[PDB]
């Protein structure tokens, strides 16, 4: 905006059976 | 931790180690500590934040 | 192996072993209730019944 | 008295496994989410993380 | 006039050499204890520190 | 961390018409 | 006469005597 920091192409996930992290990339 | 030493020898038998983390550590003092398992210590003279 | 500072007066060292403490439980009828208690790498009950 | 009554017990005691939403039959789950804002089952049912 | 006095108690035993049985109820019921043979049921190596 | 993923189910609060009310096993 | 670690039941206890499930 009044000074620039728009970035991030991320939402970050887990998939379940737990929070298991990383699917690495479907 | 004997008085005036320099390193502890710390020697753990052979175990599983299925689902472990990690450690933490950090020093004491014997008169300092009291001794759980017993209903009285009577050698605890300490009574300052433990 | 640990390597520490001298101290003039005896001290401790204090290792935790970070692991599962699982305490679960189960009530099955009134007035009853059940338990098992398991841990993983350090576990009671693991040379004796 | 060591690892084959560790692995397979890992899913049970829920160190391991499903989480509390995939794992409670889905009346108490149904309920769980009704009452949380007054009276809460949250905290009481471990979620595994792996 | 007696006085102030209190009281001090030992035991001695001699020609004994303390048992500890391998059993969970303590009691001898056959010389290989029930201990002894749940240990060729669950073949696994442990260490034993007293 | 220090072990804290002791935590609720997962769900999502329950759909309404006048923001509250309840639901229960339903 | 008779002495320590010699004495032997041998048998068990309960699961002779018929039980079967539901």
């Amino acid at each position: 905006d009044i000074n620039f920091s728009s970035l991030a192409p991320r939402h970050g996930t887990r998939p379940f059976m737990g929070t298991w992290s990383d699917i690495g990339t479907s | 931790i004997p008085a005036n030493a320099t390193n502890v020898p710390i020697s753990i038998p052979s175990r599983n180690w299925a689902a472990f983390r990690g450690w933490s550590f950090t020093r004491l003092k014997t008169k300092e500590t009291p001794s759980l398992g017993s209903g009285f210590d009577p050698y605890f003279v300490y009574s300052g934040s433990i | 192996n640990f390597e520490v500072d001298p101290m003039d007066e005896s001290t401790l060292l204090y290792v935790v072993f970070e692991v599962f403490d699982v305490v679960r439980v189960h009530q099955p009828h009134r007035g009853v209730i059940e338990a098992v208690y398991l841990r993983t790498p350090f576990s009671a009950g693991n040379a004796t019944t | 008295m060591a690892t084959p009554s560790m692995l397979p017990q890992w899913a049970y005691m829920h160190i391991a496994g499903q989480d509390a939403s995939e794992y409670l039959s889905p009346g108490l789950v149904q309920f769980a989410r009704a009452t949380d804002t007054y009276f809460s089952l949250g905290n009481k049912f471990r979620n595994p993380t792996v | 006039s007696a006085v102030t006095s209190v009281t001090q108690k030992k035991f001695l035993c001699d020609r004994v050499m303390w048992r500890i049985p391998f059993s969970s109820n303590f009691m001898s019921m056959g010389a290989l204890t029930d201990l002894g043979q749940n240990m060729l049921y669950a073949n696994s190596a442990h260490a034993l520190d007293m």
